[PDB]
């Protein structure tokens, strides 16, 4: 039927109400469930790369998938047993790794497009129609979104740069290209990354794959390389109503030392990705993982020596635990780049109630 | 001027570049140790009969060291002091020799108006005071440390690397009825095994002890108290050289939260020349150590630092030994060890 | 016909003038006379007008902001799905009505919006706005008990000028250096601003010297204001402390090449950040916290 | 584990630097600004002499000379420099028959062929040496061989093919290919002889020379014994494999870190590269080693030395150095160059990706890219270098010229095109 | 959303035959015109399809 | 004081496994009285209450978290105009120090009129409740306040009915139920 039990390592004191434990191998489930789905949970829950573009994009594009298989039953309507099914889906998805608020609009949209369509249609009249629906707007709200804001960022240097980077969204990486490639400007590129899930490793590997001038550093490794540089940028995953940056790990120090060294950030945002829900610091709800993102010493990822550490339940009287999301300093970054072009974080929610 | 007057007299020259140069010597202690070496068997053995071009002759060695190597600190420290031990004593000859001497106070005005020996003894006298002082510097802090953190309060603590900052730590922790929380960052390309050593360390204590990936700061700086600079050798304008990496940013952000930062070192790593810059005294590291590959690793070109500075604005009080200096009053302290024309060689 | 003609027909008496109003009017004055019945013949011609204008300018700022309320409002204009000849005839009316309704704003500004400077609370006040002395002169008629501070002005000596221009309501003034800006925060109350063009980001588009005072106000917790008569919302995004679209050089680095010439290119323009601005007053009413970044999104629709 | 002698092939390679190597020894040569030889006697140090030796032939005035110019030649050296003086030109059997007639061999001796500089700590190296010897009689020499990056590519001379082993670390298979340049021989043979005694065979290629040898008692007499072994690598290891003497060991040193010896042209500019970063653990210049050396460290990979200066207004890429003595214009666009001592510059040069020895003249408009410019051979006005133009002695390269890549010009004051007289071969000038 | 591609139903208001000035209206089609105007607007591109290929094979205009 | 903000409390209260803190500044002329009696209520369902000094901040604003206002007056660039004593200080206090500002607001309570002077809607109070007789009054000066005003600098969130809305951007808020027009007539 399914039963969790048996959790890693220490528990620790503090930040304790947030699901992030348990079924990480298999071992007896329920009987007739799909699963592409589970399947697809699993590669989240092992990902190394993703970061706040793709995953939304891969959920809907199962989900299309899943309704082109659609089999609609014998006796029974489309609807009935359907929605303990989808219920029982979203209960593993969030066993599996936490619904985000892309997730939560995903979701939303769903039960819009159920609303618009309810019990009275067959089956390849209905779905036919749906699918295309939904390729529309996938088509439209996301694609050409990110077109608009690679447009904006063309257009945003003027003369000369010399640029620090941090960030695994997929966005930056693409303005970062056009800057390498369509542009033929006097662009220069020094990398930061971040230990937990590796981000600036893939950048570099980006623009190794284009050719490019680039240097490379890390979180701590910031203050010689002052010594001409001018512009920084960074990657949130998603602003609440409040207006605060609850994105990602390495940010808001990287934007504190910019601050200081007197030329400020720019950061790029989705005209989506709002919350209704209501936070403003790192307790009230994480983003949270096993202590083993911080084992593997020097160099690469997979190498694995016996010499000092290797070792956490049998580690007695130790608390370790780490962040993936941060709440971010909220005038700390200047420029946000919407569908709008440009403007200040004094928006907040004027993307909410206009729905 | 390098080695040429040395002949059947001192021979360790070379082999104490070579500890400098390729690290078979570890520790800024064991570098002072050496230093002190040296000077006994210059002193044990070298010709004197005049003063002024013995002191000349210092001076000139002095030199040659400091053309040998920058970024030992505590070994020219060690020099300087004794020199100034020595500068006292022949003060005093010279007034022996010429027969007013003092009217109330140590004056100004020095610079403007006009102002057999034995002496070896008081050299062998200086290195032992040297010594003494170097000895313990923990054996003089801890009773001026147990004052500052208490109950329920949280600390901040970046770099485990200065041996005389765990052991402070491991004072401040021995009490059974004060309880206390303590946030311990890594700095990855060159303090990680390090700061994991503590960490181990700390557990091994009976101390609630909380990892911290280097990024994951500003999550938790609501609840931070305190912050401790792992420093190894000290300056003119109360600046501090680290020992190596990850320090500065977190400063920075202590400074941005108006959150009280402490400097912990020693009198010993007190300088009496004045960091002119940082791009001298500062060294990097390897850039092999990050990324592995070398044949494509040509368009690669990586930057890693090892040690770090500290403007002489986010630090605001040094406990010694001797007890609690302040960023602008060291210089007083430096005088009182090294003196007026110790410092030009 | 030009719009050019136009502008350089005003020059001397002004000061009643605001910004975009006479451009605005000169733009439809050059709209009514080639059949405004079209769209294909008018809405590209207009825009090629402008475009030529901003070629044209030598020292000019708000023009193209004035421009883009112009057309904001004629695609407000046809909506109304009636008859094409009623929907012009307005169109045709919308540019005296326009600048008659500047004069209201004006007068809006100087009777309600004048309750900054009401208990003796000392000025500071650097860069020329004629909606500035116009609170001023309405603050003397009223007999609003004030005193005024101003920071001399001297790329040109228009310092010289606005000394005069006190001299007239009869009320003692006096000289600040913007250098001994640090010297003197001690009396004076809080800063006022009159300058060129406001700013997406939020901040403020100003003369020589702005970016030091902010910081100064910030330190002496003084907070920092903004007087203008409120359509100059250029369309010009300031994303760091030192990039903007300007009329010249951005610090001029000059060479060492004749006898005590090139020096006198001094940074007539300069910003400081978004936030800063406690209070802006308006005519729409009294709105400010985030009320320019609005205008903005109800202007785009984003 | 203590007193061990260093024995260094000297004077070897010469003619393998294609066109220079014949008026000056191989080693006097300036490689990073200065002597290569310097290097190489500190890397010894580091390992562990008690006496050095070299195997000097070309010329042996200019090296006596070099000998009394150095450090390790007064009494404040645990070690002296007294040369093996021989007849002109022999290979490694004859020097091998040279150095036994000589006499003065002992047990644990050092081997080290040509000229090498790497970061490696030797004393643990020593100390495997040691205890490989400890466990039995027929141990022989020590190999040095480190990982690169994954697949090969700027590697045809010496590709070896390395079959090895995990539990003993040995040999079974040694061969060189010319398969990256031409493809006429791509050859892989694995021999039987050793096939059903190991079990646990490693087929691998990717690993570096680096022709350092610790030698045992057996190596000079078995060099002796067979005539055959002129060489030392291909002939040596094969044999060994072969069981000539019967049932032998050798060692085979697997290292993570980097290690590379001089070979080439294109191979000295990469060390060169690795050299000024910070891709071996510890070597720098700034340090100082050769007595009137003045090298100071500064920040974004620079190496500037005393009496060295550079103008305002240079709008510059990444990482560049400059030898002393140099007086630099202003008004250049430089790209990850290096600049030698004495090289004077007046103004308007454009440089991408290259390194210059000793006193050349960058003249006005000019353009280096990917190649050298050697001692005393100087750049006048209008000169337009591409990739890989080697250039030797005394190359007066006066007014108007265009060298295409990989152009190679004559050194010593005759086999390859353009000469040592007044302008390079566009318009035909010589004798 | 409308960038490249994606077809748009117009009718046609003021044309100015001198030089060149056409004005175009979406909303005044109907919903049962739209079709008809796409289905007019598919049978002229195979037309104009029609006397593409067959223009490139005999090499004339 | 109020019954919106003790009957939040009761609901903080109700789910006791979150640990939180109570402390309370009397305030010195008529807050005291309501304070006593708020503790008082807190006492009836078990809630730890702690007295605080209005003398002493400056000694507690660096331990404490999070601040929680009920508030009476909100206003248009995001101050406040709260129910009397000494808030003006604290909140430069918390502003040196950093520290989070919530309150329990109403849209009903909010005015759409902008407070531009200090010296105007500041409001001074009695002397009644300071110094017995008034023989001493003749040279002296007292100069006493009661209810205070709040510059926007300090406070972060507004938990209303609808939810938390940013204090540079309530008059959005405000203007999703009131006009332009309905303020000078």
């Amino acid at each position: 039927p399914g039963i969790s039990s048996v959790i890693p390592t220490v528990l620790e004191q503090s930040f304790d109400n947030s699901s992030l434990i348990s079924v990480k191998e298999l071992l007896l489930n329920k009987d007739l469930i799909h699963p592409s789905i589970l399947l697809l949970t699993s590669h989240l829950a092992h990902y190394k790369i993703v970061g706040s573009i793709p995953r939304c994009i891969a959920m809907l594009e199962v989900f299309q998938i899943v309704i082109k298989d659609y089999q609609t039953p014998k006796g029974t309507t489309l609807s009935r047993n359907l929605t303990s099914y989808l219920s029982h889906q979203i209960d593993l998805l969030k066993k599996a790794r936490p619904l985000s608020v892309t997730m939560g609009n995903a979701i939303r949209w769903l039960k819009q497009e159920i609303s618009l369509i309810d019990p009275s249609t067959p089956d390849k009249a209905a779905k036919k129609d749906l699918c295309e629906k939904i390729g529309q707007f996938a088509k439209e709200k996301i694609e050409l979104a990110d077109q608009l804001i690679i447009d904006n960022a063309s257009t945003q240097i003027e003369e000369s740069t010399t640029i620090v980077t941090y960030g695994s969204s997929k966005v930056l990486t693409e303005l970062l290209l056009h800057n390498a490639i369509s542009l033929k400007k006097n662009i220069k590129v020094i990398v930061v990354d971040s230990r937990p899930l590796f981000e600036g490793r893939k950048m570099a590997e980006t623009l190794r794959n284009a050719g490019v001038n680039v240097m490379y550093a890390l979180i701590t490794s910031l203050d010689t390389i002052f010594n001409d540089v001018d512009y920084v940028f960074l990657g949130a995953h998603s602003i609440l109503s409040n207006g605060f940056l609850y994105s990602r790990a390495g940010t808001a120090m990287l934007a504190m030392s910019a601050k200081r060294r007197n030329i400020p950030v720019l950061v790029c945002c989705e005209s989506l990705k709002f919350s209704q829900r209501v936070q403003l610091d790192s307790v009230t709800f994480n983003e949270l993982a096993d202590p083993n993102d911080l084992v593997n010493i020097d160099y690469e990822n997979p190498v694995e020596r016996r010499g000092n550490k290797g070792a956490l339940l049998n580690q007695f009287i130790k608390e370790r635990k780490f962040e993936k999301k941060k709440l971010a300093m909220e005038n700390k970054p200047k420029g946000n780049k919407i569908g709008g072009k440009k403007g200040s974080e004094g928006e907040s929610k004027d993307a909410s109630n206009e729905e | 001027h390098p080695n040429a007057a040395t002949s059947d007299v001192n021979v360790t020259i070379d082999t104490f570049v070579a500890k400098l140069k390729r690290r078979q010597v570890q520790g800024s202690y064991a570098i002072a140790l050496e230093t002190l070496q040296l000077l006994m068997r210059f002193i044990s053995a070298a010709r004197w009969n005049h003063v002024n071009d013995l002191i000349e002759q210092i001076r000139d060695l002095g030199n040659s060291l400091e053309k040998a190597h920058p970024t030992a600190f505590s070994c020219g420290n060690v020099i300087r002091r004794i020199l100034a031990v020595l500068r006292d004593e022949v003060e005093e000859d010279t007034m022996s020799t010429t027969v007013v001497a003092e009217p109330l106070i140590s004056s100004m005005f020095n610079l403007l108006q006009k102002p057999k020996t034995d002496y070896r003894q008081v050299a062998i006298q200086g290195i032992k005071d040297l010594i003494d002082e170097i000895k313990n510097i923990d054996e003089g802090i801890q009773q001026i440390a147990i004052d500052l953190i208490h109950d329920h309060e949280i600390l901040l603590t970046p770099t485990p690397d200065s041996k005389t900052v765990l052991k402070f730590l491991i004072t401040a922790r021995e009490r059974s009825n004060r309880t206390f929380t303590v946030l311990v960052t890594e700095g990855f390309p060159n303090n990680t095994k390090n700061a994991h050593e503590f960490a181990k360390k700390l557990a091994q204590h009976n101390i609630e002890t909380l990892v911290v990936p280097d990024s994951a700061v500003f999550a938790l700086m609501s609840r931070v108290g305190k912050v401790i600079i792992g420093t190894k050798a000290v300056f003119v304008n109360g600046g501090t050289i680290s020992s190596n990496s990850g320090v500065s940013s977190v400063c920075e952000c202590a400074r941005e939260f108006r959150t009280p930062v402490f400097a912990v070192a020693g009198l010993y790593k007190l300088s009496p020349l004045y960091p002119f810059d940082v791009e001298k005294f500062v060294e990097f590291g390897g850039s092999q150590r990050i990324l592995p590959r070398m044949d494509p690793r040509k368009r690669l070109d990586t930057v890693n630092q090892i040690t770090d500075y500290v403007p002489p604005e986010n630090i605001d009080i040094y406990i010694t030994n001797v007890g609690g200096f302040n960023p602008s009053f060291i210089y007083r302290i430096a005088w009182d060890n090294y003196k007026q024309i110790d410092v030009h060689l | 016909f030009n719009i050019t003609e136009t502008y350089l027909r005003f020059l001397e008496e002004d000061t009643e003038m605001t910004m975009p109003i006479a451009a605005i009017e000169a733009l439809v004055t050059l709209l009514r006379i080639k059949t405004p019945e079209t769209a294909a013949e008018m809405i590209n011609t207009i825009k090629s007008s402008t475009e030529e204008l901003i070629k044209s300018i030598p020292n000019s700022v708000s023009l193209r902001a004035g421009c883009d309320i112009f057309m904001r409002f004629v695609l407000r204009n046809l909506h109304l799905y009636g008859d094409w000849e009623n929907c012009k005839q307005h169109l045709i009316e919308n540019g005296q009505l326009f600048v008659s309704r500047a004069k209201k704003s004006r007068n809006k500004i100087a009777e309600i919006g004048v309750d900054f400077i009401a208990d003796d609370d000392i000025i500071l006040v650097h860069g020329y706005s004629r909606a500035v002395f116009s609170l001023l002169n309405h603050a003397a008629n009223k007999f609003i008990r004030f005193r005024c501070v101003v920071t001399e002005s001297r790329p040109s000596k228009q310092g010289n000028q606005l000394y005069t221009l006190l001299e007239q309501k009869g009320i003692p003034v006096t000289l600040i250096v913007d250098s001994a800006v640090g010297a003197v925060i001690d009396k004076v109350d809080k800063v006022f601003v009159g300058a060129e063009g406001v700013a997406e980001s939020g901040g403020i588009i100003n003369l020589v010297g702005t970016y030091s005072v902010g910081v100064l106000a910030h330190n002496a917790r003084k907070p920092f204001y903004v007087v203008t008569e409120s359509h100059k919302f250029v369309r010009m995004f300031p994303l760091s402390s030192d990039d903007l679209p300007m009329a010249g050089p951005p610090l001029d680095f000059t060479r060492r090449t004749d006898d005590l010439e090139d020096a006198l290119r001094g940074p007539t323009i300069d910003y400081t950040a978004q936030e800063y601005i406690t209070a802006l007053i308006t005519d729409l009413g009294v709105l400010t916290p985030s009320a320019v970044s609005e205008e903005l999104i109800k202007m785009w629709y984003d | 584990e203590d007193r061990l002698q260093a024995v260094v092939l000297t004077d070897s390679y010469e003619t393998r630097f294609m066109p220079l190597t014949a008026v000056k020894p191989r080693c006097l040569l300036p490689l990073a600004n200065v002597p290569l030889i310097e290097y190489t006697l500190e890397f010894l140090a580091k390992a562990g002499v008690h006496e050095v030796f070299l195997i000097c032939s070309s010329h042996a005035n200019q090296i006596n000379d070099y000998i009394e110019n150095s450090k390790w030649n007064l009494p404040w050296s645990p070690f002296k420099i007294t040369t093996i003086m021989s007849p002109e030109a022999r290979c490694t059997g004859d020097v091998m028959r040279d150095l036994d007639n000589r006499g003065i061999i002992t047990g644990d001796f050092i081997l080290v062929s040509g000229d090498v500089l790497t970061n490696i700590d030797f004393s643990k190296m020593l100390e495997f040496h040691k205890k490989m010897h400890l466990q039995d009689k027929d141990h022989i020499s020590t190999m040095c061989l480190s990982k690169a990056s994954t697949y090969p590519k700027t590697r045809t001379i010496e590709p070896a093919a390395f079959v090895l082993d995990k539990s003993t670390s040995r040999c079974i298979y040694y061969q060189d290919l010319p398969l990256p340049s031409s493809r006429e021989k791509t050859s892989i043979q694995i021999d039987p002889e050793l096939l059903d005694n190991v079990d646990e065979f490693v087929i691998r290629n990717d690993l570096i020379d680096c022709r350092i040898d610790i030698c045992t008692s057996h190596v000079p007499l078995i060099f002796q014994e067979n005539f055959d072994y002129q060489s030392l690598r291909t002939d040596f290891v094969k044999g060994v494999i072969s069981s000539d003497i019967l049932g032998k060991h050798i060692y085979a040193y697997l290292t993570d870190e980097y290690a590379v010896r001089v070979e080439s042209w294109q191979t000295y500019d990469t060390i060169s590269q690795d050299f000024l970063g910070r891709w071996c653990y510890p070597l720098v210049l700034d340090s100082n080693i050769q007595d009137d050396q003045t090298y100071s460290y500064e920040s974004r990979h620079i190496y500037k030395e005393k009496d060295v200066v550079l103008a305002q207004s240079c709008k510059i890429g990444k990482c560049t150095a400059i030898g002393s003595g140099t007086k630099i214009g202003e008004g250049t666009k430089i790209e990850n160059s290096v600049i030698g001592r004495n090289c004077q510059i007046g103004e308007n040069i454009r440089i991408k990706n290259s390194f210059i020895w000793d006193d050349c003249i960058i003249g006005n408009n000019s353009i280096i890219d990917h190649s050298l410019i050697a001692s005393n051979a100087t750049l006048g006005s209008n000169v337009r270098l591409n990739d890989g133009c080697i250039i030797g002695f005394n190359v007066k390269i006066d007014d108007n010229m265009d060298l295409d890549r990989n152009t190679k010009i004559s050194a010593s004051p005759q086999d390859l095109d353009d000469q040592t007289l007044a302008v390079s071969i566009v318009g035909d000038k010589g004798v | 959303l409308i960038r490249v591609g994606k077809n748009d139903v117009a009718v046609v208001l003021r044309v100015d035959k001198e030089k060149g000035y056409i004005d175009l209206s979406k909303r005044r089609v109907s919903s049962e015109d739209i079709i008809k105007c796409e289905e007019k607007y598919q049978k002229s591109k195979t037309v104009h399809s029609i006397l593409r290929y067959c223009a490139e094979k005999f090499q004339i205009p």
